[PDB]
């Protein structure tokens, strides 16, 4: 009963995964990450520019 | 919560107690002894409930007598299953094994 | 208290956690606000259970 | 890239909160890594979860030692003895779990 109310809790840590998907780190890095391919892009623009 | 699969199925009512509660089941095969269980196919699913079981000879032969042939028993193959809801009481309503 | 401690101010929407102040905020202030952005979803979950 | 990042960092906090798992229930890893690794690929693909597929399935509790269990089954047959995989047709689908 105690691992099944613990994996109904782990069930349920969607919700906190999901929110954490959204948090500060989590813009910092797909900031970072788009940083690098916005870059990428970037230099493709004006290049072409 | 559905009423279908919580409401108590009614399998025999009283017979007076006098006289005994007779069934003579001279086509002694597994659906009709240990009777059967329906499958009513609501919304394309065959769901199934308590209400969907249907009393055999031997549901209706509680408190009274169960009259049976041999030959219907050692013919259809259903004595075994008998012999079996006889020693362990287990009656099992059949099902299509669809 | 702990983002009053460099002098910045606080806005939360329920869900969602966050402060306003100009300038970057300190690095382990927003590792305080994930922990308590985390315990405080969590605390969620152990409430509806 | 942003899929494989995000299901690293599923990675990481699912192994923070399965740790204190992992040693509460020592020999029940295998289980826990699996279900890491399905929250894992629910953060990197979005694809979805159901409980009903990830809850274990109580199979027999405790008789309390004394007596031992004794299951008697004179009626041995395969469905009784390795007992039976039910089949739930929901929208249509003998989906099972």
């Amino acid at each position: 009963i105690h691992l099944a109310e613990a994996v109904e809790g782990l069930l349920l840590e969607v919700n906190r995964l999901d929110e954490l998907f959204r948090q500060g780190s989590f813009l910092r890095e797909k900031t970072q990450l788009e940083a690098r391919f916005k870059e990428a892009r970037e230099q493709q623009l004006e290049a072409l520019r | 919560l559905d009423p279908a699969q919580w409401r108590p199925n009614l399998l025999t009512s009283s017979s007076s107690g006098t006289p005994p509660p007779i069934v003579y089941e001279p086509y002694a095969t597994a659906p009709r002894l240990f009777g059967r269980l329906d499958y009513l196919v609501d919304r394309g699913v065959w769901s199934t409930n308590v209400s969907l079981i249907r009393p055999g000879a031997v549901h209706r032969a509680q408190g009274g007598y169960l009259i049976l042939d041999a030959l219907s028993l050692k013919r259809e193959g259903t004595w075994e299953a008998f012999k079996r809801a006889l020693r362990n009481g287990q009656v099992e309503p059949v099902t299509e094994p669809q | 208290r702990e983002a009053q401690e460099a002098g910045f101010a606080l806005s939360t929407n329920g869900e969602r956690l966050e402060l306003t102040g100009p300038g970057p905020v300190p690095a382990e202030l927003s590792a305080r606000l994930e922990e308590v952005t985390l315990g405080s979803l969590a605390a969620s979950a152990e409430l509806e259970v | 890239a942003l899929r494989r990042l995000r299901r690293d960092w599923a990675l990481h906090y699912l192994n923070n909160r399965f740790e204190p798992l992992f040693q509460r229930f020592p020999q029940a890893r295998a289980y826990l890594e699996a279900l890491r690794a399905r929250l894992a690929r629910y953060a990197e693909t979005g694809e979805p979860l159901d409980p009903a597929q990830w809850r274990p399935n109580l199979l027999t509790s405790s008789s309390s030692g004394t007596p031992p269990p004794i299951v008697y089954e004179p009626y041995a047959t395969a469905p009784r003895l390795f007992g039976r995989l039910d089949y739930l047709v929901d929208r249509g689908v003998w989906s099972t779990n």
